[PDB]
This record gives C-alpha cells, structure tokens and sequence, in this order.
C-alpha cells in the first residue's frame, strides 16, 4: 500500500503545483438534461459533439459562488479535481469558465445515486453495505494521504457505476490542509461532534462521516435524526447511538468506535490510523487488494438503457443558460 | 418503530449541505 500511495502523491503534486485550466469550451458540448441542483449550480448530462461522449457538466453561477462566500471553496474544488486520480473517485475531464460561469465536465455515470437506490430499498445486506463501505475506506486512505479532507460523505453524493463499484462526487467542501481546520461544512445527519461545537477538527471527521454513512446503509435510516437540524446535533453531541436488532455484533462494534464522540478513541484517528478500520472482525472477509482492482463481485448492476440515458436520475426543472455579456468575477476566479 | 419515524420524518429526501 505505501508503495501506491508515494507514487499516487507524486503524481498529485505535480498536478496541484501545475493545475490544468481553460481545457474546453461550452459550445462544444449539447446541453441534454439536469441531473441535479444546488445553492449556487446544478449538473447537466451534456454530449461531446467531437468523441461522440457523455459527461456530467456542472455549472456554478460566480455571482452566487460570491454571495454565499464559496470562493474559495470553490476553487479548492477545482484545483483538487484536476489532480487527484482513484477508481472510486469521479473524473473531472474539462474545466472552463465564460463571462457567467464556471464549468466542471466530469465523466457521467449512468447507474444514477446511492441514495435513490437506498430509499428505494430500504436498506442493504451487511455484506453489501460492507462492500460500498470498503471502497469509501480506500477513498479515504488515499485523499487523507494527500492531505485532503473530504466532508460531505453521503449516499447523495455517491453514484453507481456500470460494474457495480461506488463513485465519489461533490468536492464542493475538499481542502488540501495539513493541520487543524475551522469551516462548519457537510451536511446535518453527517457532522462530526467536533463541528457542531465549533473546535477546530481534522481528517478524523471523515472518519464518523463513514460511521454515519455505514449505519444508514445497513439500517435504513441515519444513526441521528429528527425534523429541524438543531435536534439532530442535539443527538450527534450527547454520545448516544441506538442499533437495530439485526445489526450484527462486530458491526455494532466498527460503528461504537466509529460514532465516538471522544476523537482521541475514534477508529481512523489512533497510531494504527486507517488499519484500525481494515483490520476490525466486521472486514475479515474483505480483500482490500481484490476490491481496488474491482475484481469483487458486486452486489448490485444497475443496468442501464443505453448511453445516455438518464432513467437512473430524478427529474428537474430546466434552467435556461445565460451568459450575460460582461465579465463578472474575473479576479475572485482568475486561476480557475 | 424507528423505521416509521424516519419515513414519517421531513428527512427523507435529498439533504442539503451547510455552512451559512
Ligand atoms: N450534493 C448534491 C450533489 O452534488 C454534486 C456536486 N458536484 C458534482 C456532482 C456530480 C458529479 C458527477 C456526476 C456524474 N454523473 C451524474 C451526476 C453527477 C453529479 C454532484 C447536490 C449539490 C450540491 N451542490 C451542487 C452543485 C451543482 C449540482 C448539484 C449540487
């Protein structure tokens, strides 16, 4: 493993020092449909008129990106993007920006949300869950490796691919940060202890992130719950987790060292790091190896009806896409 | 049960991020 990770560092960082910009226009790709929306964007399925392929183009209006004070944020996306590489981890292929906006193309992946599949279902075997939880696992040994923190863990922000294998989107909240960092980021069922209490944290949000993820996979419903976000800290703070019954023991063993409010016990933030997860009874029967290499058999292939094809994908309201005739954020966004 | 609770619950659907 240390072996892969130097040299996936070494790739990363030649790729931060020398990001890639300006790689595409948008008038050479056809606006399909919307696959998604958000505070200051939405993604498009899109078609490359020159190869004839689908990707997921997603356009951020600079105007708001300003408003809500993403910038930066905004710009640690992009930057980010453009140089890491994993299976699990969703390719930028272009980046571009106009007078309007910002563009992020990255490759479509047809078999739709975790989380439409999740709902749909209810919830997932254990060894299915075991299975997606693997590979976020990975993800995180390899982004932390390169002093990444992720943040926004959830099944909203995975899609499943072809063979069946998880694929990470929305680097909306990355950060390259060696250290403490203090931005209240992520989502409200997934927040860590330490950001509702505003105390300064590290990759080890990451870390409860999986818990949470791992707990709604194979339960149906997040670990903390209720209908107004100040309820639901309330719950995430007091360091109390309830189990379904059919959770099996070592399961509920990976989730109480996962789900620890105490940071100094939490599993993926010891001396063993990320080995106190790989090596922990509910993954014996995991090859790490076989799952990197795909070569595990999945538990579910959401087959699709062609390229292109958005079956796997709610609907939304089409926006019209304008592009005013003046620059509008030119300094904030000049290395984008 | 805690199942009918969630599906009862206004969180069941798409989540949004936060920050501000
Ligand atoms: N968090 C949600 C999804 O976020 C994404 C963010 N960036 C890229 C993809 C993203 C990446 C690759 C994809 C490949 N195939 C299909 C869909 C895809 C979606 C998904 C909503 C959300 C929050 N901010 C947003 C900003 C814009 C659109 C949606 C949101």
């Amino acid at each position: 493993v240390k072996e892969f990770l130097a040299k996936a560092k070494e790739d990363f960082l030649k790729k931060w020092e020398n990001p890639a910009q300006n790689t595409a226009h948008l008038d050479q790709f056809e606006r399909i449909k919307t696959l998604g929306t958000g505070s200051f964007g939405r993604v498009m399925l899109v078609k490359h008129m020159e190869t004839g392929n689908h990707y997921a183009m997603k356009i951020l209006d600079k105007q708001k990106v300003v408003k809500l004070k993403q910038i930066e944020h905004t710009l640690n996306e992009k930057r980010i993007l453009q140089a890491v590489n994993f299976p699990f981890l969703v390719k930028l292929e272009f980046s571009f920006k106009d007078n309007s906006n910002l563009y992020m193309v990255m490759e479509y992946v047809p078999g739709g949300e975790m989380f439409s599949h999740l709902r749909r279902i209810g919830r997932f075997s254990e060894p299915h869950a075991r299975f997606y939880a693997a590979q976020i696992v990975l993800t995180f040994e390899y982004l932390h490796s390169l002093d990444l923190i992720y943040r926004d863990l959830k099944p909203e922000n995975l899609l499943i691919d072809q063979q069946g294998y998880i694929q990470v989107t929305d680097f909306g909240f990355a950060k390259r940060v060696k250290g403490r960092t203090w931005t209240l980021c992520g989502t409200p069922e997934y927040l860590a202890p330490e950001i509702i209490l505003s105390k300064g944290y590290n990759k080890a949000v990451d870390w409860w992130a999986l818990g949470v993820l791992i707990y709604e996979m194979a339960a149906g419903y997040p670990p903390f719950f209720a209908d107004q976000p100040i309820q639901i800290y309330e719950k995430i703070v007091s360091g109390k987790v309830r189990f379904p019954s059919h959770f099996s023991s070592d399961l509920k063993d990976l989730l109480r060292n996962l789900l620890q409010v105490d940071l100094t016990k939490r599993f993926g933030n010891l001396k063993n790091g990320v080995n106190d997860i790989k090596n922990h009874k509910w993954f014996a029967t995991t090859d790490w190896i076989a799952i990197y290499q795909r070569k595990v058999e999945a538990p579910f292939i959401p087959k699709f009806k062609g390229p292109g094809d958005t079956s796997n994908f709610d609907d939304y309201e089409e926006e019209e896409i304008r592009v005013s005739i003046n620059e509008k954020c030119g300094k904030e966004f000049s290395e984008f | 049960t805690t199942y009918a609770d969630f599906i009862a619950s206004g969180r069941t659907g798409r989540r949004n991020a936060i920050h501000d």
